[PDB]
RNA sequence: UGGAGAGUUUGAUCCUGGCUCAGGGUGAACGCUGGCGGCGUGCCUAAGACAUGCAAGUCGUGCGGGCCGCGGGGUUUUACUCCGUGGUCAGCGGCGGACGGGUGAGUAACGCGUGGGUGACCUACCCGGAAGAGGGGGACAACCCGGGGAAACUCGGGCUAAUCCCCCAUGUGGACCCGCCCCUUGGGGUGUGUCCAAAGGGCUUUGCCCGCUUCCGGAUGGGCCCGCGUCCCAUCAGCUAGUUGGUGGGGUAAUGGCCCACCAAGGCGACGACGGGUAGCCGGUCUGAGAGGAUGGCCGGCCACAGGGGCACUGAGACACGGGCCCCACUCCUACGGGAGGCAGCAGUUAGGAAUCUUCCGCAAUGGGCGCAAGCCUGACGGAGCGACGCCGCUUGGAGGAAGAAGCCCUUCGGGGUGUAAACUCCUGAACCCGGGACGAAACCCCCGACGAGGGGACUGACGGUACCGGGGUAAUAGCGCCGGCCAACUCCGUGCCAGCAGCCGCGGUAAUACGGAGGGCGCGAGCGUUACCCGGAUUCACUGGGCGUAAAGGGCGUGUAGGCGGCCUGGGGCGUCCCAUGUGA
């Protein structure tokens, strides 16, 4: 009785999930180093930050984020981050950061 | 509303059709009837001006 | 269509002879030889003075009559006219006399102008070669109109054709009357006929 | 070319924000008649300098705010309660339209 | 993409072409960018086809595709003939 | 190159002033009448409710299977695979489904119109430019499996390929933080650190082609912002809590009070806020001498909506008419065991209404989607159908034909009229019959050349045997309005303030050019009238272009706020104003 190319939507189910579950890691990983970052740690930190930065790009290249959604997000990250770590801290790893 | 020409056939429940003039002699309305449209039909034996009065046009010959 | 009957009551009630049968309108006789007052039972009684919508009436009607067409087709005319060039009125009969209908007239094949129009319907007149059945042709200069090889013949354009051999046809026209066709050479200055009309008073009319 | 415009302060009363009072002369479509008007915009002083009466230029840009898409460009005369006062009786006179 | 085609003019069953550029999906009697000659598939005048060669390639160079049925009115054109 | 007026207040005059007609226009409708063709045009009302068909699909040059085939791999007893081969049904993946099509409800607003902005931004497919495709793992359908359901089917159980998914790697190149560099509102350059790429399928195979991934451009399409313009009621005069600004955040392709905190107490309005009423805006369109006034229907541009509402997902792109979830209203199916639908798409039905059509043909052409391409889909479109709804073109004949029959009208009974009208005589000949017969179609593809440039060669016409061409060939529908003045066209009879007419002034009271019929006449003609509405006339909202002593109109008189207006001279500024050039004005 209708158009078969339904599958159009239920394509999307799974680019939803897809996307979706790639997406909350993104954040709760982005949650850790946010944390870490105000507690001195600046050492466990950056390997969040970077492992952060690579968990974005990553899902960019596909059909999720796109952009300077990545930028908009990778900026205001280190840029808070390293404005956390202002307290003592000691830049542990440049790793992340043209410092 | 106004019923023009010479007698019809309209009683109470008549379907009819309202056009729009007044009769300036009477005061109050301000509507005629069209003829020969729904209940009310057109001037019986009237060969002139039956454009309006809705008469349709008579044989001649035979 | 057209108007279609009684003709000679309208060489009269304009009150002047405009030549609209064939020889009859032309022969003692012309519906206003005999009878020059207007028809009906009121004909021969003393006008009364006419309003000065009632003689730029009359005078227009004349002239239409005269070409004798529709009201629809004249006024389109006028109006186009109207909106041309200069004069932008007086130029109206160069608009009427390119009608097909008209030049044939003038070009002798027929008679009557209700004569020409029969033939250019039934299209036994031509165009620059071209079988034309179409009476409202505004033909214009080096245009040329014969009559078609079917029809080359026919007891009616001999005679018609024929008769032609007296008179100096419009300076805007020419005749090979042995080949059976014309050139519409120019447009009909005001001088090129003074039509019974005042064309001033059309134009007064028109602009209600 | 970004707009340009030139009109009086009246309000300085914003954070780092103020209001510019822009006229403009012109004839009356049909009248003919050579008219002025008047518009409010609400000016961008991110270094609260400029005050009342300070006659300014103030230039189109990226919305820094809602109903606020106006920066200040410079001064061009200063001191100018006079011009300011009569935006304030103006505005003053309106109590005395309250339909009552 | 962009496109060259045939956008339908005059009236029933007196086709008049006009040759234009626009976007594959605007209408095909739609706003056009750009008028670049006409076309009577009748051939019922000598100036019956008609192209400012110039434009046509520019459009074509930035990167504008005509039809299967374009192509050939320009291919018609010398557009395509390339020298040597 | 463009401008006219008339009727009606009086016994009469001049003036004011209103009512009224003559003009043009319409998506029309209604009455009488109705021949043809063409090109247009057709739910203006219930954005009310819809039976049925159809309107969006495509590729086996992504992948794996079903069956049919396909020949024949090949056989310890009806096949067997083996691809390929087709084609096949779907599933997997890929692109389009966001265009096209409809509608005008909502919307007084940056919605539109026009001119600009973005150092504050995205743009798939297309084009150009720079570099790469190094390798490693896996899931779900399909098939199978049982369960459940009436179906809609549905859950669960079990394998598997790719251009599906993941990872390692590579890095031209890109992104992010800090630096300086230039530039300047987050533009460009670079330093270091840290993150990012992938894909294979098909062969005239050993070479090419269709694709893959990063970056910069281009072009196209946009998002957001700004200035100016955009209806009626002040008998709506005051409005405002995200209200206004700030700070910092959240969010987006990106600005912003867009959202959220916190801080400040601002923001708006007689230049008309707020509220109410109506409306989609424009190019245009109608009228008008113009200035204006009126209008937004078909066509084109944009906005908005997809039963009423809300929401997000996927995605380059939507918060999506023919995709998804939820609520409501409504209608339908059902073994009732429960489920289903969204015409403002194309036709069509109903209801409402004064009123608006075929449930047609074809992708032949144009355009659009997919594909290498054949080819496929296309109620977009190209045609046909219905309606005098409009514009245009054409016919119902032409020449002759009487001092001018008959009949019918008047009549001062002498006559006059209809009237060359008919008859009648010649001529042509709409229709109809026969034959022929299109244009609209040249490319995609095919040959050679490299499938490029090139010549060249080939298929296809729904409309349709249609128009048009030839021959033959028949005198073949006319109606409607008006005839007191304005306003063109007059006489008998009937009627007797009755029956009736009327746009205004007014006609009818036993002699009516005003009623009704008749004869005759005027006016248009497959049309003629009427009604409704817009503009004109109306210089009667008067800017062009008016008035206020007695015709309607000076505030009862002051003082004065805002506002409007401003004397004589010389400078600077050049806002208005004026000129030129240029872009824009589709
Ligand atoms: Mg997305
Ligand atoms: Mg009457
Ligand atoms: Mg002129
Ligand atoms: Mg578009
Ligand atoms: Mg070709
Ligand atoms: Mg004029
Ligand atoms: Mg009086
Ligand atoms: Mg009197
Ligand atoms: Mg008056
Ligand atoms: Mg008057
Ligand atoms: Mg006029
Ligand atoms: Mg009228
Ligand atoms: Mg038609
Ligand atoms: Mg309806
Ligand atoms: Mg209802
Ligand atoms: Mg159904
Ligand atoms: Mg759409
Ligand atoms: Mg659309
Ligand atoms: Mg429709
Ligand atoms: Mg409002
Ligand atoms: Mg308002
Ligand atoms: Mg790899
Ligand atoms: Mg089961
Ligand atoms: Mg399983
Ligand atoms: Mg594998
Ligand atoms: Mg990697
Ligand atoms: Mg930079
Ligand atoms: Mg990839
Ligand atoms: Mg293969
Ligand atoms: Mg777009
Ligand atoms: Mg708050
Ligand atoms: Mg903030
Ligand atoms: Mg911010
Ligand atoms: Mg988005
Ligand atoms: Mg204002
Ligand atoms: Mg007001
Ligand atoms: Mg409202
Ligand atoms: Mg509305
Ligand atoms: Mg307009
Ligand atoms: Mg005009
Ligand atoms: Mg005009
Ligand atoms: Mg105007
Ligand atoms: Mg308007
Ligand atoms: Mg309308
Ligand atoms: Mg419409
Ligand atoms: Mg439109
Ligand atoms: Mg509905
Ligand atoms: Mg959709
Ligand atoms: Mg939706
Ligand atoms: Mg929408
Ligand atoms: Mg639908
Ligand atoms: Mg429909
Ligand atoms: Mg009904
Ligand atoms: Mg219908
Ligand atoms: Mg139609
Ligand atoms: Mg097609
Ligand atoms: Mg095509
Ligand atoms: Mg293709
Ligand atoms: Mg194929
Ligand atoms: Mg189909
Ligand atoms: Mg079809
Ligand atoms: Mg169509
Ligand atoms: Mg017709
Ligand atoms: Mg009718
Ligand atoms: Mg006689
Ligand atoms: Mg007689
Ligand atoms: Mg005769
Ligand atoms: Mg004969
Ligand atoms: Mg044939
Ligand atoms: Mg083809
Ligand atoms: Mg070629
Ligand atoms: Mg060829
Ligand atoms: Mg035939
Ligand atoms: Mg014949
Ligand atoms: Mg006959
Ligand atoms: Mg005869
Ligand atoms: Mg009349
Ligand atoms: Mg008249
Ligand atoms: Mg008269
Ligand atoms: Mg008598
Ligand atoms: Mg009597
Ligand atoms: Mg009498
Ligand atoms: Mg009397
Ligand atoms: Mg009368
Ligand atoms: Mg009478
Ligand atoms: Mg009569
Ligand atoms: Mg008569
Ligand atoms: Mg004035
Ligand atoms: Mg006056
Ligand atoms: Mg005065
Ligand atoms: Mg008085
Ligand atoms: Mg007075
Ligand atoms: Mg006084
Ligand atoms: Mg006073
Ligand atoms: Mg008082
Ligand atoms: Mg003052
Ligand atoms: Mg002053
Ligand atoms: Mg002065
Ligand atoms: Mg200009
Ligand atoms: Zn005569």
């Amino acid at each position: 009785r209708n158009l078969s190319a339904l599958k159009r939507h239920r394509q999307s189910l799974k680019r939803r999930l897809r996307n979706k579950a790639k997406k909350s890691a993104i954040k709760t990983l982005s949650k850790k180093a946010i944390q870490l970052a105000q507690e001195g740690k600046a050492e466990e930190a950056l390997k969040i930050m970077r492992k952060a930065e690579s968990l974005i790009d990553k899902a960019a290249k596909g059909s999720t984020l796109h952009k300077n959604a990545a930028a908009r997000r990778k900026s205001r990250l280190m840029r808070k981050v390293r404005q956390l770590l202002e307290a003592a801290g000691a830049p542990l790893i440049g790793g992340g950061l043209s410092a | 509303a106004y019923i023009p020409g010479e007698g019809h056939n309209l009683q109470e429940h008549s379907v009819v059709l309202i056009r729009g003039g007044r009769v300036k002699d009477l005061p109050g309305v301000r509507y005629h009837i069209v003829r020969g449209v729904y209940d009310a039909a057109g001037v019986k034996d009237r060969k002139k001006s039956r454009s309006k009065y809705g008469t349709k046009k008579p044989k001649e010959a035979a | 269509g057209r108007y279609i009957g009684p003709v000679c009551r309208l060489c009269r009630r304009e009150g002047v002879k405009l030549y609209l049968k064939g020889e009859r309108c032309y022969s003692p006789k012309c519906a206003m030889e005999r009878r020059p007052y207007p028809p009906g039972q009121h004909g021969q009684k003393r006008a009364r003075r006419p309003s000065d919508y009632a003689v730029r009436l009359r005078e227009k009607q004349k002239l239409r009559r005269i070409y004798g067409i529709s009201e629809r087709q004249f006024r389109n005319l006028f109006e186009e006219a109207s909106k041309k060039k200069g004069v932008t009125g007086s130029v109206f009969l160069g608009l009427l006399e390119s009608r097909l209908d008209n030049v044939v007239y003038r070009l002798g094949f027929a008679v009557s102008r209700r004569q020409a129009r029969q033939l250019v319907r039934h299209g036994h007149i031509t165009v620059n070669g071209r079988r034309v059945d179409l009476p409202s042709y505004r033909v214009r200069p080096g245009d040329e109109i014969a009559v078609a090889e079917k029809s080359r013949n026919l007891e009616l354009i001999r005679q018609n054709l024929e008769a032609m051999k007296g008179r100096k046809v419009g300076p805007w026209l020419s005749l090979d009357v042995e080949g059976m066709k014309g050139k519409f050479l120019r447009l009909p200055d005001r001088e090129d006929l003074a039509l019974p009309v005042n064309e001033q008073l059309v134009i007064e009319f028109y602009s209600r | 070319p970004k707009k340009v415009l030139t009109g009086v302060v009246v309000s300085d009363k914003m954070q780092k924000t103020v209001t510019v009072l822009v006229e403009r002369q012109f004839p009356h479509p049909l009248y003919g008649k050579v008219i002025k008007r008047s518009k409010k915009y609400l000016a961008h002083d991110p270094e609260e300098k400029y005050k009342l009466g300070d006659v300014v230029e103030i230039i189109e840009s990226r919305p820094i705010s809602k109903r606020k898409r106006f920066r200040v460009l410079r001064l061009v005369e200063s001191g100018r309660m006079d011009l300011v006062e009569k935006y304030l009786i103006r505005r003053q006179n309106y109590e005395s339209l309250s339909k009552r | 993409m962009v496109k060259i085609r045939l956008a339908r003019f005059g009236s029933k069953h007196n086709p008049h072409y006009r040759i234009v550029v626009t976007d594959a999906r605007r209408k095909r009697d739609g706003k056009y960018i750009e008028k670049i000659g006409y076309y009577d598939p009748r051939k019922t005048t000598p100036d019956w086809l008609k192209v400012d060669v110039e434009r046509a390639r520019y459009w074509l160079s930035v990167g504008a595709q005509p039809t299967d049925t374009a192509r050939r009115l320009l291919r018609q054109a010398g557009v395509f003939r390339q020298e040597a």
